[PDB]
RNA sequence: UGGGAGGUCGUCUAACGGUAGGACGGCGGACUCUGGAUCCGCUGGUGGAGGUUCGAGUCCUCCCCUCCCAGCCA
């Protein structure tokens, strides 16, 4: 077995002696592979795994605005680098309070906030297979150094589908727990109301088994009380008798051809193991993220209202106050970022509130109200992750592209809603998947449409997907 | 009398907790060096989220209620977005829209005829740290220090109607509120260490009213003494106004506690926009019905009412209950006391006089102090057998107020018992008139207490024993044949 | 819906900066981002509740303990720039006996004026309580107020209690081993003790306005080097900690205090001098003082000077405020005042050992004879006996005690003491018979009070030319039957053999007898013309110690006086 | 206003919870001479309202008067 490529199912069990090598021949790895892909800020020294914990040894990799002790956190941001760490990330503190070593921390775009990844403000990170394409998303150098194998699985946020982009876009499993079920602290929080730690990994079983790791309350988030949730068990029995749903704008843009065509086989490729792939019409549904640009940039403009050279971070030496904030504010949080903690303090201005916010606020539980009920005449809703291949390193200069180009995923966020991206395409030769929404708060069954796929599809040999070979 | 004032006030409380607001560090941080008392979340850290304080909550409605304030079931938290280093998240965790308690009343000894005072809203607050400027208070230098140790520290900002007339209604509404709250158990209270702060509004026109005036506010002035004589002078220069042509307008004034005067505005931290948006962070806070008539039960009787009830509810006077009722750990060393011997009546007079006396000729209070009601009940039932006049029984009381030796105890020893036996009463006061007739003369013509010194002879003879009323029958009589 | 002021509202909202560069850039697709929202437009404009969280809408709120940081330090040194643990930011088989610490009073005046009845009690306290229980009185000028203050006053100060006969063992006039005893001589030690506090955490310096030394300017605990020498003023304050200060008090008993009640207090002035309140301590510690007994009008004073103490680390004295001597006025006396100053009683004729008498007495436990020496009473002093409310000063019972008193001593002393007396006052007596005078003082005593009445009666006994009092004349000699009787009087005497005192009141016993008027109307006559005064001694003594030859005289010398 | 300390004849000073006296002043006298000497008699007081007590200046609660600290006065 080449280790580029290594389920943690298979990690499992391979000796006490055959599989204490695999942190080391990681960050080796590393070394290598990533000068290359270029997704990681920190990459660890060169510290080590013991025992404790059934998944030891398995080498992790996590999205640089989740707070780790140890190693700064950064949100890859000019303003907030060179911070230490003060307390591990409850989810990182349940991660290696089970085994799991984390390696280094990786990038992202500039506080999470976009969908590519190059507008990290610490440099672009390039897709595995294409280092002319982009990871996509928000947490894309995570859901680019799985794929590429340097290592088994990762975290990262997803605020406008910022762990499903990036793993459709850059070819793996990513998942988006419902807002309610891992802890947001520790989590540099973009939108409170949306965010969420999910995993990203190579089989749709260990975005299964990564959550019954990684969750739980957390009386240091107010915002995650308990639900009886089963990410496993259930996890390999296709779909055989389950009715669906889908979109209807869905088809009214202009989907790039490869992809609604190698994704209406999802269609069949479900119906042949026998369920129906019927369809109905929401309207309000239309506007999403239209209304999620109003709410989350609002949410950011006091979010992020804390990064102000006051206490730690970045810091202009200037000799006035109403200087320091401002050109230290400017000078560090820069590019993207700027303008939505802008757009985001003008939706909640003097005379805007009620106009703008409340309203999106509202219409958060219009849209709310219709996706859920959805929920309950039958199961799963889905939808292609991705609207596009994967686009090529440079970018028409232009944000509003970006703010569409999800749609996709962003309505989840607006209920929490679970929501995969499991792997079944190539198309235009960079691997899109499919996205498979679930009833607010009702997880597990989201965890057996997607082995579903990943097995029961053309293309996945052994079970799973392929991973891109990469220049060493 | 000629010109009419309406003052209304705004106030902030520190309340006396123990975790802080949103988090688990101590709130109680005063004599603790700069930055002990942080913690990841108060001080603002990245990726830090608050968790609401029960204790908070508890505070907040018992001090709702007792301001007789309409609560409210649901109840939201909001940010209030700001700049300021002694402010960590860049916002504060308020209530703007949905006051966990709305509208409300409290009732003024009024230093002006028996007042009540309408409460407006009673929210929480999250409450900044301290800034310290280059060695100065209302001004400026070089730079200025951050200590977040009271970053996160429960407060409670009640704001009040423009009910209050009197400079003086003011101190009392306040002095209320401080002897109230010093209570219940919810805050000292006590402006000086910035436990109670306050700003106010004022106005007037007419003689009778159509509406007010706008208001002119009086941020900064701790001390009682310092918000009347304050609002005081930010009266005697409104006068000179439409008395001088004049309206009453907008403006912010300070006061300096050196000179005795009020200024402007120079800082200029305005009246800006301050985006209230609700706290993604935190959900909702729902007060169980099925727990809140729980905690009705656990606030404490106003002394008010603890007497109403002693009062007609004990056959103690209006007085007497009112007196007992001050001291509220006397207050219930009566009742403790009454339990075991139920009879109100007598109990009262002796905590009222002798005992609360003991309790000051050395500075104690009951609290401490080897007195428990098995003592009375042991007094009591012994001068209800008359082996003890109401004197002896006053004469033992500090011994056993010292020695916590039992009443009926140390008279076993010095051997106290009212011998009013044989009317050798009647002898002794005999020859009390043979060896003293400038005195039985004086009875033969001095009637008011002339025997009185008789009295007195006959107990100086017997040790306080005798037995009043018998003593003074028999003399009264053989100062009849001189 | 496009606008460019919309910078300031905005970019000063969230305290964001934008280069003249990134400027009009970040509008163009701001105007875009804004319109494509408009795409909300159509919607429900009425009743929709929002939605700001997913979930299932509780709380569940944390009971637990207050808990400190597990690793704080981590918050700490991460801070971009901090001082004193704040942040820092941009401005806007042998052995030996046991030795107990000896007695040693104070009376420390400040020479502001007059020493008045009050000090002298309050002093005479101190002195009387050093003087039983064997220790030592000290003696202290203290003079910090530059204005207020003399070496005039200071030189009085010391005469006046000089002649109470209250002997310092040390003083500012024969030094002692805690020298010097003035305070505008020891400016060398408080600046020195003053800033053995701001070294520590305890007081700390404050500069003012150039032109006006009222407004406050700054303040940190280090000396304000260039603003010295730029010429500002600086005080240094002492640093009041919260707390609760309180002490013992002989007299007052138990005394408590708390410190939200004292501000930050000046304990060094501009020009170098201490504050009445940190002056004391520094000198009442040095100059080892066990006991201090003061004025009642200091008590509100003991804790200010407690927080010093207690920060020099300094074990305090016992304390003993005694209360004041008020004037007539339910007040106290004073340097303002200044009609009850010592100097005036003694030249007013009363005798020290009666002030000191009375000083020893208004409000004290009277106990047996009133009248006493201030030896006498020591043996039996507490200085418990003292009252505790402040009596008024009556001169009335002063002259009663102070004339029980000359009446009752041996003569030679009233002779000295009037003598003495004599010149102080400047009266000018010619002296003559070094035992004639000797008896006419015998006989004057017994009839005066003070001294300026055992002059005015001893008067007519020297001076030849002594008036006659215009009210002797208005019921005597405008009488119809004067010259009558001072005649037959004149001839009565003229003709008498033995001028004893046996046969001359007989002499009288008669002229009476004989009705040229009433045994009255003559008596006073005969008086009357031979000294002038209505009241005078004994007419029997008088008229015996004055000779043949000056009555004969005097009788006639009003004769003539009569005329016309 | 706070904190402190005081509150019995006009002025000081007494009265185990048992007839509120003494001293100084004052008023009246006396001293076969005045009185500014000495003696003698008188006058005159518990700040106010209640509570406890057979009885309160004395013990309890509140109220009222006065004085002190609140000073780059001491
Ligand atoms: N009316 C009065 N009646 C009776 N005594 C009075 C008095 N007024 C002042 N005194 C007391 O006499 C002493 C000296 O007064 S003084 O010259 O003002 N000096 C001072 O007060 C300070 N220099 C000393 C204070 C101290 O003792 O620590 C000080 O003890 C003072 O309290
Ligand atoms: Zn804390």
């Amino acid at each position: 077995l080449d280790f580029r490529k290594l389920t943690i199912e298979e990690c499992l069990k391979l000796s006490e002696e055959e599989r204490e090598k695999l942190p080391q021949l990681s960050l080796e790895t590393i070394k290598r592979l990533d000068p290359h892909v270029k997704a990681f800020i920190s990459v660890r020294e060169n510290v080590s795994v013991e025992k404790k914990g059934k998944f030891w040894g398995i080498p992790v990799a996590i999205k640089d605005n989740i707070l780790t002790l140890g190693m700064r956190t950064t949100c890859a941001s000019r303003i907030l680098e060179n911070y230490e760490s003060v307390f591990d990330a409850t989810v990182v503190k349940k991660m290696k309070e089970a085994g799991f070593v984390v390696v280094g921390k990786a990038n992202l775009d500039e506080f999470a906030m976009g969908s590519s990844t190059e507008r990290s403000a610490f440099f672009p990170t390039r897709n595995p297979w294409d280092l002319e394409r982009v990871p996509g998303g928000s947490s894309g150098g995570s859901a680019a150094a799985v794929s590429a194998g340097m290592v088994v699985a990762a975290l990262g946020s997803d605020t406008g589908g910022s762990v499903r982009q990036p793993a459709s876009l850059c070819g793996v499993v990513g998942y988006k727990p419902t807002y309610g079920l891992v802890s947001r602290y520790g989590l540099v929080a973009f939108a409170s109301s949306l965010d969420q730690i999910g995993p990203i990994t190579k089989t749709v079983r260990d975005a299964a088994i990564l959550m019954e790791i990684i969750s739980g309350r957390d009386e240091n988030d107010a915002t995650t009380v308990n639900r009886k949730v089963d990410f496993l068990s259930e996890i390999e029995e296709g779909v055989s008798g389950m009715k669906f749903a889908v979109p209807e704008e869905i088809y009214e843009h202009d989907i790039e051809e490869g992809v609604s065509e190698r994704f209406e086989e999802a269609l069949k490729l479900l119906e042949r193991l026998g369920a129906k792939v019927e369809r109905v019409k929401i309207p309000h549904i239309k506007y999403s993220v239209a209304t999620y640009y109003v709410i989350a940039p609002a949410e950011a403009s006091s979010n992020l209202a804390r990064f102000d050279g006051v206490k730690y971070g970045l810091r202009i030496k200037e000799k006035g106050l109403r200087e320091m904030y401002m050109k230290t504010r400017n000078v560090g949080f820069g590019e993207e970022v700027r303008r939505r903690i802008m757009i985001g303090t003008f939706t909640l201005s003097a005379a805007y509130y009620e106009a703008y916010f409340n309203k999106a606020m509202k219409v958060r539980r219009k849209i709310s109200d219709e996706l859920n009920e959805v929920l309950s005449q039958y199961d799963a809703i889905l939808t292609p992750t991705s609207p596009v291949t994967a686009f090529k390193i440079g970018e028409i200069k232009d944000p509003l592209t970006y703010y569409l180009m999800d749609i996709f995923t962003i309505p989840a966020n607006l209920a929490g809603l679970p929501a995969i991206s499991v792997p079944f395409g190539f198309s235009n030769n960079l691997p899109v998947g499919v996205q498979v929404i679930g009833r607010r708060f009702a997880d597990g069954k989201v965890f057996r449409i997607a082995r579903a796929i990943e097995k029961n599809s053309p293309y996945n040999e052994n079970g799973m997907f392929p991973l891109p070979e990469v220049k060493a | 009398m000629r010109y009419r004032p309406v003052i209304g006030l705004e106030i902030h409380v520190q309340l006396s907790t123990k975790t802080k607001a949103f988090c688990s560090c101590p709130a109680d941080v005063f004599e603790l060096p700069p930055n002990t008392a942080i913690c990841p979340v108060c001080t603002g850290q990245p990726g830090a989220l608050p968790v609401p304080n029960e204790e908070m909550i508890r505070f907040a409605v018992k001090t709702a209620l007792a301001l007789n304030c309409k609560i409210h079931k649901y109840s939201r938290f909001d940010r209030k977005n700001y700049f300021y280093p002694d402010l960590p998240k860049g916002y504060q965790i308020s209530q703007y829209f949905y006051p966990i308690a709305t509208e409300g009343f409290l009732e003024i000894d009024g230093d002006e005829g028996r007042k009540k005072v309408r409460i407006r809203r009673l929210h929480l607050e999250e409450d900044a740290g301290k800034l310290v400027h280059e060695g100065d208070s209302i001004t400026r230098a070089s730079y200025s220090l951050v200590d977040m140790n009271r970053c996160g520290v429960p407060l409670i900002e009640i704001v009040t109607e423009p009910d209050i007339s009197s400079p003086r209604e003011a101190r009392v509404f306040m002095e209320k509120l401080r002897s109230i709250v010093r209570y219940l158990g919810v805050s000292t209270g006590d402006m000086e260490k910035g436990a109670l702060r306050c700003d106010a509004n004022i106005s007037v026109v007419d003689t009778e009213t159509g509406r007010q005036s706008n208001r002119v506010e009086v941020k900064n002035m701790n001390s009682f003494r310092f918000v009347e004589r304050a609002l005081e002078y930010e009266f005697e220069r409104i006068v000179k106004a439409m008395e001088r042509g004049e309206d009453v307008e907008r403006e912010t004034r300070g006061w300096d506690m050196a000179t005795k005067i009020t200024v402007s505005m120079r800082g200029k931290e305005e009246e800006s926009d301050y985006r209230y948006f609700p706290e993604p962070d935190i959900p909702p806070v729902v007060l169980s019905d099925e727990y809140l008539e729980e905690v009705k039960k656990e606030l404490p009787e106003l002394p008010d009412e603890k007497a109403e009830r002693f009062m007609r509810e004990y056959g103690l006077p209006e007085y007497d209950a009112k007196v007992l009722t001050s001291s509220k750990e006397l207050a219930e060393f009566f009742e403790e006391c009454v339990k075991v011997v139920n009879r109100p009546k007598d109990l009262s007079n002796w905590i009222m006089t002798e005992v609360l006396r003991e309790l000051n000729e050395r500075n104690i209070e009951i609290t401490e102090s080897k007195l428990t009601p098995q003592h009375f009940a042991d007094l009591f039932k012994l001068m209800d057998e008359g082996k003890i006049s109401i004197k002896i029984a006053k004469e033992i009381f500090p011994e056993v107020f010292e020695t916590g030796k039992m009443p009926s105890q140390i008279v076993e020893e010095k051997g106290l018992t009212q011998i009013n036996d044989e009317k050798l009463i009647e002898e002794l006061v005999k020859k009390a008139m043979e060896q003293n007739p400038k005195a039985v003369q004086d009875y033969k013509s001095g009637k008011k207490k002339a025997a009185g010194f008789f009295v007195g002879y006959v107990m100086r003879e017997t040790k306080g024993k005798a037995n009043p009323e018998l003593t003074n029958r028999i003399i009264q009589k053989l100062l009849e044949g001189e | 819906k496009v606008t460019k002021d919309l910078v300031l509202h905005l970019e000063n909202l969230a305290r964001l900066e934008l280069s003249e560069d990134q400027r009009e850039s970040l509008m163009k697709d701001f105007q875009e981002i804004l319109d494509y929202v408009e795409l909300l437009n159509e919607v429900d404009v009425e009743g929709v509740e929002p939605m700001y969280t997913p979930v299932e809408d509780s709380a569940k709120l944390r009971k637990g303990d207050p808990r400190f940081f597990e690793m704080r330090d981590l918050i700490k040194k991460n801070f971009p720039e901090e001082k004193d643990g704040h942040i820092k930011v941009p401005g806007i088989p042998k052995k030996i006996r046991r030795c107990f610490e000896l007695v040693r009073v104070r009376f420390a005046p400040s020479p502001t004026g007059h020493l008045h009845v009050g000090g002298a009690r309050t002093a005479l306290f101190n002195w009387m309580f050093a003087r039983k229980e064997g220790g030592k009185f000290i003696l202290r000028i203290e003079d910090t107020d530059t204005e207020r203050s003399s070496r005039e006053y200071e030189q009085q100060i010391l005469e006046s209690l000089r002649w109470c006969g209250l002997d310092w063992d040390e003083g500012p006039d024969i030094g002692g081993d805690f020298g010097p005893y003035r305070q505008s001589e020891r400016l060398e030690i408080y600046r020195e003790y003053a800033e053995k506090l701001v070294e520590d955490k305890r007081a700390y310096y404050v500069v003012y306005d150039k032109e006006d030394p009222s407004k406050e300017l700054f303040t940190t605990y280090e000396y304000p080097h260039e603003y010295k020498e730029k010429g500002h003023p600086v005080t240094i304050k002492f640093k009041v900690l919260p707390g609760k200060t309180s002490f013992e008090d002989l007299l007052k008993g138990y005394m408590e205090f708390d410190n939200s009640t004292l501000e930050d207090f000046i304990i060094m002035k501009s020009n170098g001098f201490p504050t009445y309140n940190f002056a004391v301590v520094v000198d009442d510690h040095l100059m080892r003082i066990s006991h201090v007994f003061r004025g009642e009008d200091h008590l509100s004073n003991t804790p200010k000077q407690l927080m010093i103490y207690e920060a020099f680390g300094w074990e305090a004295p016992v304390f003993m405020h005694i209360p004041l001597i008020l004037g007539s006025d339910r007040t106290p006396l004073s340097k303002r005042h200044g009609a009850t100053s010592v100097e005036h009683f003694r030249r007013e004729g009363i005798l020290s050992r009666a002030l000191m008498n009375y000083l020893a007495l208004l409000g004290w436990r009277v106990e047996g004879d009133e009248i006493f020496t201030i030896e006498e009473k020591l043996q039996s002093f507490d200085p418990k006996d003292i009252s505790n409310k402040g009596v008024i000063f009556d001169y009335q019972k002063l002259e009663w005690v102070n004339g029980k008193h000359m009446r009752r001593i041996d003569l030679e002393d009233l002779k000295r003491e009037f003598i003495e007396w004599a010149k102080y006052a400047g009266k000018e007596i010619p002296s003559v018979d070094e035992r004639y005078f000797s008896e006419t003082l015998r006989i004057c005593r017994e009839k005066v009070n003070t001294l300026s009445q055992l002059y005015d009666i001893m008067y007519p006994f020297m001076n030849d030319d002594y008036e006659y009092e215009k009210d002797y004349v208005e019921k005597f000699l405008k009488r119809e039957e004067a010259e009558r009787v001072l005649e037959e009087a004149k001839k009565a005497f003229k003709d008498l053999n033995s001028w004893n005192m046996e046969e001359i009141e007989k002499t009288l016993r008669d002229l009476s007898e004989k009705g040229l008027a009433s045994k009255k109307v003559v008596f006073q006559l005969i008086r009357g013309a031979v000294t002038g005064k209505l009241v005078t001694p004994g007419l029997f003594e008088t008229i015996e110690v004055l000779g043949k030859e000056r009555t004969l005289k005097r009788l006639e010398r009003t004769l003539q006086f009569l005329k016309k």
